[PDB]
C-alpha cells in the first residue's frame, strides 16, 4: 500500500502515465489482487 | 501536549486574566512608572 | 575512492542516481572524508 | 497507546547527560530580535521555572517524502516514520528551518536552525527516522 | 581522490540550468563539504622543480 501510494504521488504531476508506468500497475495491482483474496479466504468463513 | 485537554477548560499555558471581583476587577501588577518597581499586585480593574 | 569514481562516472557523464546515493552514503558516514574534513577538529584540507 | 498526530502542540525536548546531570533542555527561540535557536533546560525548574511559550511548537502539516517533493515542484493525520513534517512556533507563528548561516566556530560544518517567516523552502521540513532498531 | 570523487558526483550541468531540487540539493552539500579556500590555495600550491 505505501509503494503504490509513493508511485501514485510521483505520477500525479504527471498527465499521462507511460505505458512502463502501466505495467507496473498492472503487475503490483495483481499482486495486490492477490493477498486480497487471500485476506478474503482466510476470513471466510465464521473465524472470529 | 496531553492533547487531553478540556474544550473551555482552563489548562496551564493560556494566558488569562483573574478577575478577582465580579467584573472588571482582574489582578494586575504594579504600574510601570510606580516606585515600587512593579513588584506589588493590585486588583485595580476598570481600563486595566 | 577510485573504485567509487568509476561507479559515479561513466561515458564522460555524472550518473544522476548513483552520484546522490554515494554523496548521501558519504555524509551519513562523515569518517570517509578522512581527518581533514572531521567536524570537530577543522583541520582544513590546506592545512592537512 | 497514543501516536503523535497533525495539529498537535509538541515540544522539542532532548536529554544530554553533562557532568553526570542527565539534564533534559527543549528547543527554543524568540523569533523576534533573535531568529536563531537554543535549548533551555527542563531539568531544574524547582529552583528556577523554565519559560514554555518560546518552547511550544504546533505540527503543521506531516506528509510523505514523494507528496512533499509534489508539494514543493508544485485531519489529524496521525505521523510515522519517514514522513516529513512542519513545526511552527506558537509565539513566533514562523516555521522552524534549517538556516544556511553558520555561527559555529567549532564545526565549520556545521549549520545552523532558526525560524523562516515563510515555508516556502524545503529547509522547514524535518523527517524523522527510527532512533532504535526496535 | 575523495575530492575527485565528490567533482564527478556533481550535478550536470543541464540539472543545474534546469534548477531540479535534488541536484541543487546536491550541490550545496558539495558546497558546503568543500570550501573555496582551501580548493585556491592547494590550486597555488608551490611545487618543487
Amino acid at each position: 500500500q505505501e509503494s503504490i501510494s509513493d508511485f501514485y504521488w510521483y505520477y500525479s504531476g504527471k498527465d499521462v502515465i507511460e505505458e512502463q508506468g502501466k505495467r507496473n500497475f498492472s503487475k503490483a495491482m495483481s499482486v495486490a489482487k492477490q493477498v486480497f483474496n487471500s485476506l478474503t479466504e482466510y476470513i471466510q468463513g465464521p473465524c472470529t | 501536549i496531553c492533547s487531553c485537554c478540556e474544550e473551555g477548560y482552563v489548562t496551564g499555558g493560556h494566558v488569562l486574566r483573574l478577575f478577582h471581583g465580579h467584573m472588571d476587577e482582574c489582578l494586575t501588577i504594579s504600574a510601570a512608572d510606580s516606585d515600587d518597581q512593579r513588584r506589588l499586585v493590585y486588583y485595580e480593574g476598570g481600563a486595566v | 575512492l577510485d573504485f567509487l569514481r568509476f561507479a559515479v562516472f561513466v561515458n564522460g557523464e555524472s550518473v544522476e542516481e548513483n552520484a546522490n546515493v554515494v554523496v548521501r552514503l558519504l555524509i551519513r558516514k562523515p569518517e570517509c572524508f578522512g581527518p581533514a574534513l572531521r567536524g570537530e577538529g577543522g583541520s582544513g584540507l590546506l592545512a592537512a | 497507546v497514543q501516536f503523535l498526530r497533525t495539529d498537535d502542540e509538541v515540544v522539542l525536548q532532548c536529554s544530554a547527560t553533562v557532568l553526570k546531570e542527565q539534564l533534559k533542555l527543549c528547543l527554543a527561540a524568540e523569533g523576534f530580535g533573535n531568529r536563531l535557536c537554543f535549548l533551555e533546560p527542563t531539568s531544574n525548574a524547582q529552583n528556577v521555572p523554565p519559560d514554555l511559550a518560546i518552547c511550544c511548537f504546533t505540527l503543521e502539516q506531516s506528509l510523505s517524502v514523494r507528496a512533499l517533493q509534489e508539494m514543493l515542484a508544485n485531519g489529524h493525520r496521525t505521523l510515522l516514520y519517514g514522513h516529513a513534517i512542519l513545526l511552527r512556533h506558537a509565539h513566533s507563528r514562523m516555521y522552524l528551518s534549517c538556516l544556511t548561516t553558520s555561527r559555529s566556530m567549532t564545526d565549520k560544518l556545521a549549520f545552523d536552525v532558526g525560524l523562516q517567516e515563510d515555508a516556502t523552502g524545503e529547509a522547514c521540513w524535518w523527517t524523522m527516522h527510527p532512533a532504535s532498531k526496535q | 581522490a575523495l575530492i575527485d570523487l565528490l567533482g564527478r558526483c556533481a550535478p550536470e550541468m543541464h540539472l543545474i540550468q534546469a534548477g531540479k531540487g535534488e541536484a541543487l540539493r546536491i550541490r550545496a552539500i558539495l558546497r558546503s563539504l568543500v570550501p573555496l579556500d582551501d580548493l585556491v590555495g592547494i590550486i597555488s600550491l608551490p611545487l618543487q622543480i
